[PDB]
RNA sequence: AGCUCGUGUCGUGAGAUGUUGGGUUAAGUCCCGCAACGAGCGCAACCCUUGUCUCAUGUUGCCAGCACGUUAUGGUGGGGACUCGUGAGAGACUGCCGGGGUCAACUCGGAGGAAGGUGGGGAUGACGUCAAGUCAUCAUGCCCCUUAUGUCCAGGGCUUCACACAUGCUACAAUGGCCGGUACAAAGGGCUGCGAUGCCGUGAGGUGGAGCGAAUCCUUUCAAAGCCGGUCUCAGUUCGGAUCGGGGUCUGCAACUCGACCCCGUGAAGUCGGAGUCGCUAGUAAUCGCAGAUCAGCAACGCUGCGGUGAAUACGUUCCCG
RNA sequence: CGGCCAACUACGUGCCAGCAGCCGCGGUAAUACGUAGGGUCCGAGCGUUGUCCGGAAUUACUGGGCGUAAAGAGCUCGUAGGUGGUUUGUCGCGUUGUUCGUGAAAACUCACAGCUUAACUGUGGGCGUGCGGGCGAUACGGGCAGACUAGAGUACUGCAGGGGAGACUGGAAUUCCUGGUGUAGCGGUGGAAUGCGCAGAUAUCAGGAGGAACACCGGUGGCGAAGGCGGGUCUCUGGGCAGUAACUGACGCUGAGGAGCGAAAGCGUGGGGAGCGAACAGGAUUAGAUACCCUGGUAGUCCACGCCGUAAACGGUGGGUACUAGGUGUGGGUUUCCUUCCUUGGGAUCCGUGCCGUAGCUAACGCAUUAAGUACCCCGCCUGGGGAGUACGGCCGCAAGGCUAAAACUCAAAGGAAUUGACGGGGGCCCGCACAAGCGGCGGAGCAUGUGGAUUAAUUCGAUGCAACGCGAAGAACCUUAC
């Protein structure tokens, strides 16, 4: 191993929790229901990349927050996918649940969305060279973000060996705990096997 | 005081730091000093001193030169070398130990005597002033 | 503490410069001149804890100053004057002086101050190497079985043992074993769980079960080494506890392999250790306890953390390893 | 149908079966093997094989090099040949100056024309790149018929030098011998023992004997063609340098074959032989030493006469000539001027010898007037690495041996310079309980668990130095549990 998760490292200062509640009696069931519903959401929803999932729970009520680049397919104009998600939640008996859909302001500045896009491009036909060129240029087009790195590991091009290649551009202070690092990763599918994509996003710093 | 290597040849790099120095002057003239820690305040004052001391002419030239004038070319070979590399005409004082093909328009004289150096610089400055009035 | 990139220059070309040399620093940290100018990953800082003070602030916690206790102690009415605990803020920045220093970095000494020159310890692993470990955490391309290499229990073994290596525990005995008396800790767990007072047991534990989803109730008023008194006069020993047999408890449908704990007898072996070798420079080494945890019991001397008593030295890089 | 080289995917076995002109391709998932399709090239022909040229400037006349990759012979004298410093005079034998005069036919090249166009051939030209004689030229490139001198040599005066050979001679040191004095050790290496002593060592004084070589001066200095050359003195002698320039008036250069000199070692004969020192004995280290180390010491090292004729014989660069910017030292000699006329004072000149540097050259390091710069003249040497500087043959040598110098087979590379890591029993400047000073420990014995190894029907599986081993196992009567 080389590096720990930046999100875990800076989780105490600059970033905030996605799931917030307190439990001592049945916390095992709370967390197992949480992980089960997150697995079913990840399995069912693949066409639309779920950037973030957030839940806050008091007594019985639970409110799930879903962040996606676009909500058009996440929630239909009539609500078919919302009805399906509610049906899955009531099948696992998540009692009363209220869902919120929020669209991101800049899809290219979030780690998960660009990672999913690059993973899809690599999966279908797109070569890693052009895929990463497009991803990096779309990243640096945005003024707010400064430093970008993207990395992929595994069998590239179907060769019988493992390539670990990365591109860097800008400033990404991993060691600086003040640095606002946005971390994301995903496992892309391929006929020859699977390749992992790893991305770090630097967006300014916070003082206080 | 200090000749940066290839500042005329590599102008796109020093243009950014001219931008940076102008931005730092603009921010300093505002009066914001207590908004930053004294350590980085001292660091920025030191870099003000360094860059102001080593950078005097690109503040005022901007639009790149048309001719280059040099004194004591055997020590200042970097400037004349860049001048010939870029094709800019060269006018300089050649002493008894200087290469004559380096300067397009040589001016015989001494770089080692302050009297002669001051007089030659005053003569060329008078020529420049006459041209400036003549525009 | 090094690893790179953009522009430029030299050569023609691998490339070189930047990253060199002088000084300085724990460090590519800083300064001086230079075909270098700069930027990135680094490094320091930003995080947590710890060392102080001020404010805010009294219950299940403390008691300065008032009263009731009368043997059980703030126990009870009372109060922030302190710790107690947790918020905000301040405080180490060569802050100031002398001398060396290129008048530049930097260093020694000196006053204040709690700390002096990253105050202490953590989290924090740059590009990469060992085709390093993991298809028995998980996911997966290929091949293989599909009436079996699938499933279920017709019980058992993972712990067997002539021997070696590796890391620990307990010691080899008096700075001790044993017996009686006796004072100080931190943090933490508890729902189909922690478990009081009481009675019976040598003791595992049995009956019974208050208080608790928890500064409150249980983990004993959380102790051990620590102090006083008594023995042993150096013995294979009152050190040292295994081995085996005889008797019970506990979890459980059911303790033979193959559990743990309690009681007895059992008395073998061994006197600081062979070359070689390890770890430790301040709460450190060394020694004595407690707790998270998996769990129904349990091979729990373990991993992890929380504590208690608490040293010695550094003359300096010539030799060994990095 | 891997890249060279226009043309890719699937199916079948995997260090097997196999491909292939060079690199090179298969060790379960091949665009390189075999089969399928698909595409490419060519076509009544398509490939393989063999011979010949080109690229190969890879035999370099046009058109290569010799510092390190292959090469300067060891260096001179010098025969035959090749090549020449000015201008003063014919014949025209090196030669171009124009014309008539041959160049068989066929072929090549240009245009025409015919077989319907096609091969095929039909006609006339043109082409037919060399050589014959008669007529007309004289600038260079040769002999011949006469003079001068810028190369060269001589002549006059000086010059410095370890140049060579013979003889004579000096001091210090080592060893040995002789005689005092003087006592138990002396010599030795990282440590010790073989070695010599108690029969008198070592040490030290006096004397003598013999052999080798000349410390300082002594240097990146001198000379010689090169090997090389230095204690003095004498004897004879070579080479080189400056000035006056009197004289010779094309005598100059290099030089295949040939001949002479030549480091050390080796050989014969006859002498010498102090020190040193192959070989050989012991002592020492190592698992091992037939070496590095110690104690001894036979050839040789010295002399005279002959021999062999090889060296990283290096400046790894043949000689000679002319030209091309400088700076800083040394040696030798002529001059002139501040002028004391003392003075590395200053200047001019030629020769020799160090260092750094332009332009230039070179693949780079580097050379740079003492060229690897730009040229001229001649001579030797080289054509991928082994085989092999070897066999046979020839020549020389008494021999050791030396010179001349191959072929088969094999490899697809071997080599020169330079960039960056790694390593170092190469160095400097730094870090840590790394050592030093230390307490407490383990390694001797019980304990309670883990790992190898041996038994059993199973003893599940994984992790085996740092970075596994009271590790997953932070809980085995059913479960766990996979056998
Ligand atoms: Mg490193
Ligand atoms: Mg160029
Ligand atoms: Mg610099
Ligand atoms: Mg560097
Ligand atoms: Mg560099
Ligand atoms: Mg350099
Ligand atoms: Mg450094
Ligand atoms: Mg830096
Ligand atoms: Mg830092
Ligand atoms: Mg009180
Ligand atoms: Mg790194
Ligand atoms: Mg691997
Ligand atoms: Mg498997
Ligand atoms: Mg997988
Ligand atoms: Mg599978
Ligand atoms: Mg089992
Ligand atoms: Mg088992
Ligand atoms: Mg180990
Ligand atoms: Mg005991
Ligand atoms: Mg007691
Ligand atoms: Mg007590
Ligand atoms: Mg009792
Ligand atoms: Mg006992
Ligand atoms: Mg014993
Ligand atoms: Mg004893
Ligand atoms: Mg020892
Ligand atoms: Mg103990
Ligand atoms: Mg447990
Ligand atoms: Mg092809
Ligand atoms: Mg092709
Ligand atoms: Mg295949
Ligand atoms: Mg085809
Ligand atoms: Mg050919
Ligand atoms: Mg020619
Ligand atoms: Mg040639
Ligand atoms: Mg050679
Ligand atoms: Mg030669
Ligand atoms: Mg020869
Ligand atoms: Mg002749
Ligand atoms: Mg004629
Ligand atoms: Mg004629
Ligand atoms: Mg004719
Ligand atoms: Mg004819
Ligand atoms: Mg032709
Ligand atoms: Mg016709
Ligand atoms: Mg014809
Ligand atoms: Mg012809
Ligand atoms: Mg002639
Ligand atoms: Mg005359
Ligand atoms: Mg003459
Ligand atoms: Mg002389
Ligand atoms: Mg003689
Ligand atoms: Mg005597
Ligand atoms: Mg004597
Ligand atoms: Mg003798
Ligand atoms: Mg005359
Ligand atoms: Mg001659
Ligand atoms: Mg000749
Ligand atoms: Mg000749
Ligand atoms: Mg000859
Ligand atoms: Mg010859
Ligand atoms: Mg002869
Ligand atoms: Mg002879
Ligand atoms: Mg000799
Ligand atoms: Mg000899
Ligand atoms: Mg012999
Ligand atoms: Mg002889
Ligand atoms: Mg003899
Ligand atoms: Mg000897
Ligand atoms: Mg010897
Ligand atoms: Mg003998
Ligand atoms: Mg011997
Ligand atoms: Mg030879
Ligand atoms: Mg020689
Ligand atoms: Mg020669
Ligand atoms: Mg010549
Ligand atoms: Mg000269
Ligand atoms: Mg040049
Ligand atoms: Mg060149
Ligand atoms: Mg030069
Ligand atoms: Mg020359
Ligand atoms: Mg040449
Ligand atoms: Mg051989
Ligand atoms: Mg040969
Ligand atoms: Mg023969
Ligand atoms: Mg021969
Ligand atoms: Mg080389
Ligand atoms: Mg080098
Ligand atoms: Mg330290
Ligand atoms: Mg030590
Ligand atoms: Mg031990
Ligand atoms: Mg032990
Ligand atoms: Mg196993
Ligand atoms: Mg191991
Ligand atoms: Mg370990
Ligand atoms: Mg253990
Ligand atoms: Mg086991
Ligand atoms: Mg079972």
């Amino acid at each position: 191993g080389q590096k720990i998760n930046p999100h875990g490292f800076r989780l105490g200062i600059t970033t905030e929790w996605k799931s917030r509640w307190y439990a001592d009696k049945q916390y095992k069931d709370y967390v197992k229901e949480d992980v089960a519903i997150r697995k079913l959401l990840a399995t069912g929803l693949e066409r639309a990349g779920i950037a973030d999932v957030e839940i806050e729970r008091t007594r019985d009520r639970v409110r799930v927050d879903i962040h996606t680049a676009r909500p058009g397919i996440v929630i239909g104009r009539r609500g078919t996918e919302a009805d399906r998600i509610r049906a899955d939640l009531e099948k696992l008996t998540g009692k009363q649940v209220q869902l919120n859909i929020l669209e991101v302001k800049n899809p290219e500045s979030q780690a998960q969305l660009v990672a999913q896009g690059v993973a899809e491009q690599l999966s279908n036909r797109v070569a890693f060279r052009r895929a990463m060129r497009k991803a990096i240029q779309s990243a640096m087009r945005q003024p707010n973000v400064k430093g970008i790195r993207v990395q992929c590991s595994g069998r590239l091009g179907g060769a019988e060996m493992s390539r670990s290649e990365f591109y860097r551009e800008g400033r990404v202070p991993l060691h600086t705990l003040r640095a606002d690092i946005d971390y994301g990763l995903y496992e892309a599918k391929t006929t020859f096997g699977r390749i992992g994509v790893k991305v770090w996003i630097y967006k300014g710093d916070i003082v206080g | 005081q200090r000749w940066l290597g290839g500042m005329l040849t590599n102008f796109s790099t020093v243009h950014k730091r001219l931008q940076r120095l102008k931005e730092l002057e603009a921010m300093e003239q505002t009066g914001g000093f207590e908004g930053r820690t004294k350590k980085e305040i001292l660091m920025l004052t030191r870099e003000k001193n360094k860059l102001e001391r080593s950078l005097g002419g690109i503040r005022d030239m901007q639009k790149v030169p048309s001719a280059v004038w040099v004194v004591d070319t055997n020590k200042e070979h970097i400037a004349v070398g860049e001048a010939r590399k870029l094709g800019i005409p060269v006018i300089a004082i050649l002493d008894t130990n200087c290469d004559p093909d380096v300067v397009d328009y040589p001016i015989p004289g001494n770089d080692d005597a302050i009297r002669s150096a001051a007089l030659l610089t005053k003569v060329i400055a008078s020529a420049v002033a006459e041209g400036l009035q003549a525009r």
